């Protein structure tokens, strides 16, 4: 179709404009309980990696942009990240953990009530095969408990 | 004297290197004045410190970690499907190696077998580069790397 | 070159004032920043050619486009060279003229002018307060503290100077004076006990 | 990197162009663009 | 005057620092009076160390 929606606020898909829209809410993910509170006081999030499994041939290009659209916002820079090929994409070239500066999407609370929304652009348009032919996302969420 | 010219030209050439890292051609903090020449030139070594204080609280505060983007581009693919002269890429090259001399396409997307050197040149601008994402998040897009 | 509009375009006087002090003190060869901008205070509040600080910087940084009010502008910094001159002669102490600026000459007084006018009858009125302040001894920091308030009461005066509280008294009840509410009273009070 | 790598600072969307050339191909590199079939190019580049 | 305004905003920024990466908006050293105007502003850096 031309225009779509289901879900609810903090977790919902939808075809905005010519841009398709994923936004999962951090607090809804349920990450408190993965382990319990013992040998840990401040519970919060680093690191996110996006995986794209999907039919993706030579040439061909992914266009995704992950950004946070929680309460507490840090000033701009890693706000959000760029996704291209897919594969295992961090939206960086090197996975460094000892950068000078911070690493996008760090500081982030555990289980913030803020969400994270992947937009895939010109979806209307030029990317119809790339997530017809896609199956699903994955994410990794390298996270510190102290 | 001398060290000193040595001196401002580096710092100089450190704020040029700043503006470009900072893609702004506006920020000047070295105004001159450092040769005192009334007092033999001195007091310089203050006011670079001082300026130098400056561009780098410039450079730590508007620092942005730009988004990181990697695009690949087949130029059989853009040749053909290219606005005004679409061609195949490997029929021109064949063509082209078959005879002695050969050129198809427009200025900045051309391929040609100019002298004993076989030339395509391919225009940044005809990428449509801009249209790969929104605006949205973003005000200073420009490229880096090319393999 | 070492300011420009930027920041020079606040809408805080008295922080417009703080940041142009040092440039004053460098350019009168002033004692301290502070007292750069004590004096520019009093030529503000003087406009000699009638020029506040927000005109006076953003004329600055003109690049002199001025007829006649570019020989208002020297006509100010004489003024403020003037007044600086006078302070060193004077050798008025930093507290001295901290406690002056902030009482706005109410607390020192004024002859048919509001805050004072720059001449002779303000120049005597505060060499005579200097030479009080030099004589007022170890408790002056003390006096001065509640002179800057209106807490000097005549029997503390009194047992500063080492005088007579009666003597205070029948001075005050002669110069006419309930309180010394500006040191033109108090000038009056003490020329009294002087010629008593 | 200490320096600047090759090919930054362009614009995103610069009206200039990159020009791509294979010397001795009239003459000894027949065979190599003969059998070549087509240039992939990577290009990274930052949006602030 | 300049310099030290320079790192006195540097000094915040790196208390700012700290508190983001000790996850804890309490702690402060850097409590003012670097600046004693009284004294042209100085005895700033022993304090700021």
């Amino acid at each position: 179709e031309g225009k779509g929606n289901v879900g609810a606020s903090g977790n919902e898909l939808k075809l905005s404009n010519r841009q398709i829209e994923a936004s999962v809410r951090l607090s809804d993910l349920k990450i408190f309980s993965d382990y319990p509170e013992s040998l840990g006081n401040t519970r919060q999030l680093k690191q996110v990696s996006v995986t794209l499994p999907a039919l993706v041939g030579p040439y061909e290009d992914i266009r995704a942009v992950l950004n946070y659209g929680g309460s507490i916002v840090m000033p701009r820079g890693c706000s959000a990240i760029a996704l291209s090929h897919g594969v295992n994409d961090s939206g960086q070239f090197m996975l460094d953990f000892n950068d000078s500066r911070y690493l996008p999407f760090e500081g982030i609370s555990v289980n913030d009530s803020g969400s994270l929304t992947l937009s895939f652009p010109d979806a209307t348009d030029r990317q119809k095969a790339l997530l017809e032919s896609l199956s699903d996302i994955i994410l990794h969420i390298r996270y510190t408990i102290r | 004297y001398q060290f000193f010219d040595l001196t401002q030209s580096f710092c100089l050439m450190a704020q040029e290197a700043l503006r470009r890292e900072l893609t702004d051609n506006g920020v000047t903090f070295i105004r001159g004045g450092a040769w005192n020449g009334t007092t033999a030139g001195l007091m310089a070594g203050e006011t670079l410190l001082l300026n130098l204080a400056e561009m780098e609280k410039v450079w730590l505060e508007r620092d942005e970690r730009a988004l990181e983007v990697t695009r690949t581009v087949s130029l059989a693919q853009f040749y053909q499907a290219l606005s005004s002269d679409n061609f195949n890429l490997t029929e021109k090259l064949t063509q082209f190696l078959r005879e002695g001399k050969g050129n198809v396409g427009a200025s900045g997307n051309e391929l040609k077998l100019s002298n004993r050197q076989i030339e395509a040149s391919v225009r940044l601008s005809d990428l449509k580069i801009f249209s790969d994402y929104p605006e949205s998040l973003g005000n200073t897009r420009q490229l880096k790397q090319v393999s | 070159p070492s300011i420009s509009e930027d920041m020079a375009q606040s809408h805080n006087r008295e922080l417009q004032a703080e940041i142009l002090a040092p440039f004053i003190a460098a350019t009168l060869h002033l004692a301290s920043p502070d007292m750069a901008r004590y004096i520019l205070l009093w030529t503000d509040n003087l406009r000699p050619g009638g020029l506040d600080i927000a005109g006076f910087m953003t004329l600055v940084l003109k690049e002199s486009l001025n007829a006649n009010e570019t020989t208002q502008l020297v006509q100010f910094c004489h003024v403020m060279a003037q007044l600086s001159l006078s302070v060193q002669t004077l050798r008025l102490s930093e507290a001295e003229l901290s406690v002056l600026v902030i009482s706005g000459f109410a607390v020192l007084g004024a002859k048919n002018q509001p805050a004072g006018q720059h001449n002779i009858d303000t120049l005597f009125s505060l060499y005579r307060f200097h030479q009080w302040i030099n004589g007022l001894g170890n408790p002056g920091s003390d006096t001065l503290d509640m002179l800057r308030q209106q807490t000097l009461t005549a029997d503390r005066l009194a047992s500063v100077m080492g005088l007579d509280i009666s003597m205070v008294t029948q001075a005050m009840v002669s110069a006419g004076v309930n309180q010394l509410q500006c040191w033109q009273d108090i000038n009056t009070v003490l020329q009294w006990i002087d010629v008593a």
